[PDB]
């Protein structure tokens, strides 16, 4: 939900600034007359930046030595196998770097294997300036690595091809991380469209980063592998680590804590990690089974769970929801529906996004601003007009200023 | 890994527990080149077989570096 | 819009979940010894689940059947052909295989015809415990059927390699669905700022099922093939059937109408799936053309139709919409826009989203409490304040409790 | 944010009516034998619709000369090269078409060089009746092109197959376009929750267009080329170029502009095309560095920009920003935040949109309706019941119509 | 390219300047063709090698025509 | 198919009858197995040719099952 708060990076930006580089004249040759014939210096240019630089196919040599061993007796012959297989995989790879470019115009991700090879990829990783925790992270989950990279296309020349490639840094590492799901809490009282419903906003990734926390809003900008989440922090919040409060009491004075309100109660759930909430409500059929042997629960409305211990399913109206076989221990805290603290009566109707206190001062401001112009009228039946400015002074009697006439 | 969750009733939300960070914070960029050659079409009459198939490989070569000289000189998009 | 009205589900918890099995120890020999040499067994496990397995490329042999008619006279020579083509495109598959699990980290859709073969494919459809109404639907369409699958890569071992592969199950088939198109209805009178508006919220498809409705708020998790549309029900909700009553008589007293309010009247179109809604406003240039001829209808600010029998396209503003030319009837359906039936002066600002009673019930929030305190107000000029309590007993006169001297 | 207000298109709309023409029996045949052997002919059919065809790859004749050049030396022999090369290589791009329309159930883009080779593209955009303005644009940017085209499978028949073609037209070209960024604008003061906010919610690329201007909130269905924007009008509204004036001042009288309120004061940067917008609130660590030589500005709460001159880097929070390094001059525009200007006390909690004006509304209504009820209430304690309607004349003394005895 | 930016305080909010329009107004739509054979077996007992791999790649021809034809006879999807 | 479509001017809005569902449900899972072999390096001196291009397409599957191999030991993502 909470998405629109992310600000908006320009996630090339470092890369398309090396290949700006690489556009000044002298620069490429810098880097040519650099790869001399070592194969990946680390050469600086005009402004003077660190280029770590990396040849990975001669292809002038190797047909122009070829060129030669068949511009000679050739024309015309045959001349014998191992110099086309060399070369016919070679070329491979460069027309498959290309079609990447041709489609994407000019910036692919992840990065293929063609465009950098485990073992190109694994030497980078190796003399990278990163502690060996992160070595060996990236050197477990290549796969992972080359779904956070870009390709970027940059320089073709009277022989030279560049192309900068952005590989991520992983600045943070092995700290807590922590997922939260929600989903709607409403009242499950009789007649359709009485009811009242709120849901915490806040779902996401979480992880502690530096003292404060890191929020992703939408939790699939992060990739679980068995125990160990990637996010990248370009769509993150950081947010006081006060936010876990959340968590431990909805109403605590630390934390103002996000929710959403509405009347739409319709039925759902949510597949969490090692379970399932189920928001059941109205006449929908909500359940869950057991493979083997069928339906084992049997879900009343409001809002509930059930661990994957046994559960393989659970079904909310026409919807099935396979649930995660993950190993791990759910444990159900008890505690009242806090929807069931609130006048539904001054409820606020919709509110897009709000917070628990938010949606507390709006009710006063209901609340108060209701009673006071109320027992302000609880003062009438019981109030008298004006007796005329021409001179009169008549005595209260009726329920009008009438022509007396008995006790003066 | 003992991860684990909690579920809410209060507040119709759970969370899991016991996960460990990998975030991208930053990026390391390095250039990646290839060197190439550029050919006249210098070729020969012929053949028998094992220089059809090395022109062929080659043909797609140029096409190749056609392609990219395409990618003519622009900013690409993010 | 209704899309955060979804659950969330975990699309492979099923693959993953027959993955997590195959790891024990025991388990995977089971799958091999039941394959000793038929190619489609169907094992079970620890737990003793049935899985359906199925062996689709034997290399361990065909490799030792010529690492043996290979590792004898070569080194060294020349062999034949014949093997090495049924190898090279045999090994060519299992490359098609390792790109797709590398680029996806593991997890690839649509299905490939490498990961399995319409051959393969269509045995799988064949010995399926669906009845043939499904068996055909899925054999006359497998691209889409593919286009619904999920592969898993699973177990690389010693000599097994596995992946697990979801297979859609159509539970439900041939029942009648629908679609909704909707455009903003807005007040066309002429003070830039006056107007007022309302969007039908509900928009996408729907589909008849077991006794309720299933409605598709992303219209684009669903695809249509000529007249069959192929949604999934992850991206759901299970509605009553009441809800096509909106589609009859908006007002209607068995079901709450999702509508949106605002005063954006801004001009579009939605293209259906026989003409073009249009919803003209303001300074905007709408049009209908026919391609041979040219423009043939002008709008007027408001929300118009046109079918698209005779019109080919359809411009707003700088927007040229070609319509779809399935062929079908249309029917314009006349009625007053019921924009036309709220006072301005207490319409709702802006609405996330709300239903049409909730907007009544805030206009009577507002009707009421303005005239109550308002004829509450239509008793002033003419109320008197409290006389001393040092005990005067004045009688009211001249907008004052004067010092009197007349009728005592 | 204000992508909602889309209309809602349906893109190959014209190539699938082009397809369903192809298939009247007729048709076909006489596409084929208008190709006799001219190999792009311009067709017309029973409707008798222009339809530019185009063979590109005959292999009816070319294996039905080498059905024949090989169905009778063999059985059986070795033939020679050649006539392999030529084949392998032709089916082969039939293969790559196949697999696309396979995966993508029919439906391609980009447009691939094998759906559409760059000779055959740079012909058709040749032959296209448009001006050489466009012929130029188009033929310097074929991936771009590519990237806005879609591919149609239609038919397969007896031996013709068809597919339709979808390619842009860039009705529109080298007028003026801009982008505006846009971040949240809060007050700065120190109790946690008693800040208001304000965020521009009309971002996005705009571009001149027909005397009106082309809006699009989605910024991300327009890549940039340096400094060419291609955009797809079907997301987009057209706009009264005063729409511009909200970057003029934004309270101007003569178009309203869009913002939205909260409460939420969260932290986060827009990079924009020569610098960063930064919006630091709370405690958040925001900061701005340049590469060699690290930080070099702290930001204060509030919201504020640098431009790229020197800076590389921008860091809020725990998000690190890459700036982008494109030339250009920024000039930063000093006014005092218009957030400023409001009483937190009757400024409206959230509000999805609204505009400038529709918040200025609402401030009234409360600030009016507050203090006209309330200078009522400012007559009280002092006002006076009514005396029995049992003919009783008293005189007004003591807060009650006492039992009187001392001057009458 | 004269590419500018202002950023307005007041507001919280920039524009950049500078840029020139490509926008997609419509579309040229033009028929695509291959002309294919279709083949009985009538093939060979054989070879020597040069007609085992063009026999290949011909299974290859059968398999991709087979395919399309399995993109049977309904409306491909936007 | 007879596909029919209603207009309502009274609320902006148009329904399309005349379709036929197809909803996925559920889902059929089943085990998809690869039988492979591992090999030492145990070639030849040679050659004359066609155990060169016998040989590289096997240098692909050592390739091949590498990745597979690095493809570690955790959870795929959804």
């Amino acid at each position: 939900f909470l998405g629109f708060l992310l600000g908006v990076g320009s996630a090339i930006a470092s890369g398309v600034a090396v290949c700006k580089v690489l556009h000044l004249e002298g620069e490429v040759n810098k880097i040519k007359s650099a790869l001399l014939s070592t194969n990946k210096a680390v050469v600086s240019l005009s402004n003077g930046v660190s280029v770590l630089t990396f040849k990975v196919l001669d292809l002038k040599n190797y047909i122009d030595k070829q060129l030669l061993p068949i511009l000679n007796k050739q024309s015309c012959s045959i001349s014998n196998i191992e110099t086309v297989i060399e070369f016919q995989q070679k070329n491979n790879r460069l027309l498959e770097i290309t079609r990447e470019f041709s489609v994407n115009a000019g910036v692919t991700t992840p990065v293929s294997t063609y465009m950098l090879t485990n073992s190109e990829l694994l030497s980078l990783i190796n003399d990278m300036p990163i502690t060996n925790d992160q070595k060996k992270l990236m050197s477990n989950n290549v796969q992972i690595v080359r779904q956070q990279s870009y390709s970027i296309m940059c320089i073709i020349k009277e022989e030279v091809l560049a192309y900068v490639v952005q590989l991520p840094l992983y600045g943070v590492i092995d700290t807590p991380c922590w997922k939260l799901h929600t989903s709607p809490l409403c009242t499950t009282n009789t007649k359709e469209g009485s009811n009242i419903c709120l849901t915490r906003t806040d779902r996401g990734w979480y992880c502690d980063n530096a003292g404060s926390v890191s929020f992703f809003p939408q939790a699939e900008t992060c990739k679980v592998q068995s125990n160990r989440v990637f996010c990248d922090t370009m769509n993150s919040l950081t947010l006081p680590s006060e936010v876990n409060l959340c968590n431990v009491d909805i109403f605590n004075p630390k934390y103002d804590c996000k929710i959403m309100t509405s009347k739409t109660d319709v039925s759902s759930s949510v597949i969490t990690s090692l379970g399932a909430i189920v928001s059941c409500y109205g006449k929908t059929k909500c359940t869950a089974s057991n493979k083997n042997r069928g339906i084992i629960k049997t879900f009343s409305n409001g809002c509930d769970y059930v661990s994957n211990k046994g559960v393989d399913t659970v079904s909310v109206g026409n919807t099935l929801y396979y649930v995660n076989k993950q190993e791990g221990k759910s444990l159900y805290v008890k505690g009242e529906p806090i929807i069931n603290f609130y006048d539904p009566l001054v409820f606020p109707s919709h509110q897009w996004h709000a917070s628990i206190s938010q949606v507390n001062e709006k009710i006063n401001q209901s609340l108060a601003f209701i009673r006071k112009s109320d027992e302000l009228l609880s003062a009438i039946g019981g109030y008298i007009p004006e007796a005329p400015r021409d001179g009169q002074a008549y005595v209260r009697k009726d329920g009008e200023w009438v022509l007396l006439s008995t006790f003066l | 890994q003992n991860i684990t969750e909690e579920f809410y009733q209060s507040t119709c939300s759970a969370v899991s527990k016991g996960y460990l960070s990998a975030l991208r914070t930053g990026w390391y960029t390095s250039v990646i080149t290839i060197e190439l050659s550029n050919i006249k079409e210098n070729k020969c009459n012929g053949t028998d077989a094992k220089v059809k198939l090395i022109k062929q490989e080659l043909d797609k070569y140029k096409n190749a570096v056609t392609e990219l000289q395409l990618l003519m000189q622009s900013t690409p998009a993010t």
